[PDB]
């Protein structure tokens, strides 16, 4: 329950991974756009080879909430050293939200406009 | 220290 300038993020600090009905370990991040503009967001991790992050580079309409599902690839297990990074920035009202528009946005957005929120993983 | 995972868009 983290309240930021651009996004509210659930959970606020620590990710819990539970077993799904298929045996996989999955956790959920929910980003809620608390502004009046589209907010583009990226997810980065300290273990890029390890996690499926669906989605990892998207956008969120004003007042809407978007789910990010995170799971280690089969055979890998969550580790307490693993962290996650949410990067977010407001877009223009007119801009599109395809992969090409998002990629161009992240090249032009100034650094001091990009919110960042860090999350760690619970293990024991 | 933070890296982009395999890209996944909407």
């Amino acid at each position: 329950v983290f309240k930021g300038p651009l996004l509210h993020i659930s959970p606020a600090e620590e990710l819990y991974f539970g077993s799904t009905e298929s045996g996989e370990k999955k956790t959920l991040i929910v980003l809620t756009n608390v502004t009046k503009n589209i907010v583009a967001f990226k997810v980065r991790t300290t273990a890029p080879e390890k996690y499926r992050v669906k989605p990892s580079n998207s956008s969120c309409d004003p007042g809407a909430s978007v789910d990010i599902v995170v799971s280690p690839h089969g055979g890998l297990t969550v580790s307490a050293q693993d962290r996650f990074l949410i990067m977010a920035a407001e877009m223009e009202q007119s801009s599109g939200t395809g992969p090409a528009e998002l990629t161009q946005f992240w090249k032009e957005v100034p650094r001091n406009k990009v919110m960042e929120h860090r999350l760690r993983c619970h293990t024991v | 220290q933070f890296y982009s995972p395999p890209e996944s868009f909407a």
